[PDB]
């Protein structure tokens, strides 16, 4: 019990301190990314069907 | 009484992770995005088809080089196809054909897969006396292996129904690190950009971030109604999404610990098998139970088109690393590359 | 482009030519899936299918349950005398509660099963004793190994230095297995499949829809289980348990073409138990004369009923004795033509 309990607590600890943000920064930063790649995904970027891969 | 001193400190830790994360949700990944040029509808065609399984095919997964890949069908056979010619340079005899998942390792080395015998089976594809058969075979989980990714050659970690995952060392066949935590069986787990950690979805409804070195549950994120099938990491490593039951894919973001984001649409409450990022992560593709694989804005949340082209359920998904193409399994013994 | 890396096409062709014929090979074939609470005789009848229609055991694959036997063997007395605290059951004689200490004492902790000198007798006196037979009879009130008795009786054989399990005593072995259990065979023509999940303790929803569409499904029911509970909910009957269970398999979108097959085990132990115990601890609408004719066919009844789909799927109940390789050859040899006639 004591054991679990102390098992529980320092998983908990773990969770708990840990260094979170802001959704809107964590948000700007997937906007980010995204639109810093836009260009090099193929699935969105329709490569020149001539040959290439498929 | 001591045992007090850990249940309240119990109750308060709870507390501050709930009162952390609703610190944080000062905004919504839709309203900084809902200004954004939208993916429009992207169309999608078969440019490759894979005959081969008989059985309904569970898994696939790609080789590193974006052309060759693996298939496990309950045919009793994993297929490693040359996605571009359609040749198979391999189909491997399992031992036990209640096959649940493959792995292509990052090396293109080996290759791996397990199921209801609750074993993970490691294949060398470059037994230089021929062909294949099983190198290893790693047990020590008690309930289906329900995925494996290798991390390297050496190394590879298993997501089970006996709700944990592991860590094992190949070449000597150990279990290196067994990761307890989730309360329920864990269908899916990805592997972080760099494989320094991983994220798991189970039964329990929730998806777990683990410290691959370290062994341990960092985080645990939840607002799934139901099980988690698929789980996939953002290109950048700095979130995840999840595929689920209760027919919604979620976003989650990891330095915010917590959801940022549902993809879901009325007339789909069947649930999702798979989930697949598009190379830049703007694009998300989950494999659902009606034969469809939904292609979705990854920023705006809603439905960037569909690819159809099976007759059974969609159970696996792919992209390949070059983000080139999209490899979609299914029940119905085929598979099908498209772009 | 056109040139010499057609070599892969030839082999690519040479693949499909070995899934091509491997895949003739499989659609000819007989797959059929035992079901049913822990505890049924799943295993056995998986083990049965070895013994008559393969190689069946052999002195080595026997030798290799000796450790199961052994353990199995210290699991039931120990399970027998806890059983007497709980129920407060004196021993006959009372230089017993020696033997029950030093029982646990010489039966440590797993590594296998030990059958020394000193453990044999140990036991020996134990299950012989006036009150540990009292509590053996009152079996039904606590968690106890069906092969108890089996092993307990022939413990002069089974603790002897120079002892190989015969194939009854490996029928009779209960080891745990997780991963799931497959055995071919081929009989009467045709090949077949038989897979044991066993205790794939996993959410069954999560894996059940793999076996969609296999031939048939074999699901052992525990008759003897009408009088036992559950020792963790209490409240919950068994034989209510497994009926949850068959409603549930029996009328599952998965089986829909797959044909229902009962195997209504245990009758043996049944026969003797309806003796004593009423069939009115199960099922207390029970009017009929608590007889096993009649009880056993209530029972039939009961499990058969539950069958939702009664005008299209025929549920092909059969009484057996999964320990009995003579019984279960009839029986199966009688699924067999079932499935023959009914399909293939
Ligand atoms: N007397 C008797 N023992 C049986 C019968 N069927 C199985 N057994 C035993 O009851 C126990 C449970 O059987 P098992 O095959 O392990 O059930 P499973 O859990 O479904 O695999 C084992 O000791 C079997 O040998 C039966 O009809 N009569």
């Amino acid at each position: 019990s004591i054991a679990q309990a102390r098992k529980l607590v320092e998983q908990l600890k773990m969770e708990a301190n840990i260094d979170r943000i802001k959704v809107s920064k964590a948000a700007a930063d997937l906007m980010a990314y995204c639109e810093a790649h836009a260009k090099e995904d193929p699935l969105l970027t329709p490569v020149p069907a001539s040959e290439n891969p498929f | 009484s001591e045992l007090d001193q850990l249940r309240q400190e119990a109750e308060q830790l709870k507390n501050q992770i709930r009162d952390a994360r609703k610190a944080c949700a000062d905004a919504t990944l839709s309203q900084i995005t809902n200004n954004i040029d939208p993916v429009g509808r992207i169309q999608m065609r078969t440019r490759r088809t894979l005959r081969g399984h008989l059985a309904k095919i569970y898994a696939m997964h790609w080789g590193t080089d974006s052309r060759l890949l693996v298939s496990a069908s309950q045919d009793g056979k994993l297929i490693i196809w040359d996605s571009y010619t359609t040749n198979k340079v391999h189909a491997i005899p399992l031992r036990s054909s209640w096959v649940m998942t493959c792995a292509y390792a990052p090396s293109g080395n080996y290759v791996a897969c397990g199921g209801l015998d609750n074993i993970c089976s490691i294949y060398n594809l470059k037994t230089r006396e021929g062909n294949v058969r099983v190198s290893r075979e790693l047990a020590g989980h008690t309930g289906y292996l329900s995925c494996c990714r290798f991390l390297d050659d050496n190394q590879i970690v298993t997501s089970s129904g006996d709700t944990t995952c592991a860590l094992w060392d190949i070449e000597t066949g150990q279990q290196t690190t067994t990761f307890t935590g989730h309360t329920g069986d864990v269908m899916s787990l990805s592997l972080a950009p760099d494989t320094r950690l991983f994220v798991s979805g189970a039964c329990d409804a929730s998806a777990k971030l683990w410290d691959v070195r370290e062994g341990m549950c960092r985080q645990t994120f939840t607002g799934h109604e139901s099980d988690i099938n698929a789980i996939c990491f953002f290109p950048n490593g700095n979130a995840f999404a999840t595929g689920s039951d209760d027919a919604t894919c979620r976003l989650f973001d990891l330095r915010a610990d917590q959801e940022l984001m549902t993809y879901s649409h009325d007339n789909i409450i069947c649930g999702i098998t798979s989930v697949s990022f598009s190379k830049s992560g703007r694009l998300l593709l989950a494999g659902y139970d009606d034969f469809n694989c939904n292609v979705w804005d990854a920023l705006k949340a809603d439905r960037a088109g569909v690819l159809a082209g099976h007759d059974n359920r969609v159970s696996c998904l792919g992209v390949t690393d070059d983000g080139m193409a999209v490899a979609t399994g299914s029940w119905d013994s085929f598979l099908k590359i498209w772009n | 482009l056109s040139a010499e890396d057609k070599a892969a096409v030839e082999r690519s062709k040479m693949i499909d030519r070995n899934l091509r014929e491997d895949g003739e090979k499989a659609a000819r074939e007989v797959k059929l899936l035992l079901l049913g609470a822990g505890e049924s005789g799943k295993s056995t009848i998986v083990k049965q299918m070895k013994i008559i229609h393969e190689a069946g055991y052999s002195e080595e694959e026997c030798k290799q349950y000796k450790a199961v036997v052994y353990s199995n063997t210290i699991q039931s007395i120990i399970a027998i005398i806890r059983a007497m605290g709980r129920l407060k059951i004196d021993f006959g004689d009372a230089a017993r509660a020696d033997d029950a200490r030093q029982l646990f004492v010489l039966a440590g902790a797993a590594e296998e099963g030990f059958m020394t000198a000193e453990l044999a007798g140990v036991i020996k006196r134990l299950w012989k004793d006036s009150g540990v037979q009292a509590c053996f009879n009152r079996s039904r009130e606590y968690q106890l190994n069906d092969s108890a008795a089996y092993y307990l009786n022939d413990l002069d054989r089974i603790a002897q230095p120079n002892y190989i399990p015969t194939q009854q005593d490996v029928l009779r072995t209960r080891v745990k297995t997780t991963g799931i259990v497959e055995t071919h065979f081929t009989f009467k023509d045709l090949h077949f499949k038989m897979f044991d999940v066993g205790a794939q303790r996993s959410e069954r929803k999560k894996w059940i829809h793999c076996f969609e569409g296999v031939t048939a499904i074999i699901f052992c029911v525990a008759l003897s289980d009408y009088d036992l509970v559950l020792a963790e909910d209490e409240e919950m009957n068994r034989m209510h348990e497994s009926m949850k269970l068959f409603d549930s398999i029996c009328n599952n979108k998965w089986f829909t073409d797959t044909s229902i097959i009962l195997f209504l085990n245990k009758k043996d132990l049944f026969e003797e138990k309806i003796k004593k115990s009423p069939l009115t601890i199960c099922y207390p609408e029970y009017a009929g004369s608590n007889t096993y004719e009649e009880a056993a066919a209530y029972i039939q009844c009961q499990f058969e009923d539950l069958n939702k789909r009664k005008d299209t799927k025929e549920i092909y109940t059969h009484f057996t004795c999964a320990t009995d390789t003579k019984n279960v050859q009839f029986v199966f040899d009688a699924v067999t033509d079932v499935i023959i006639k009914n399909n293939l």
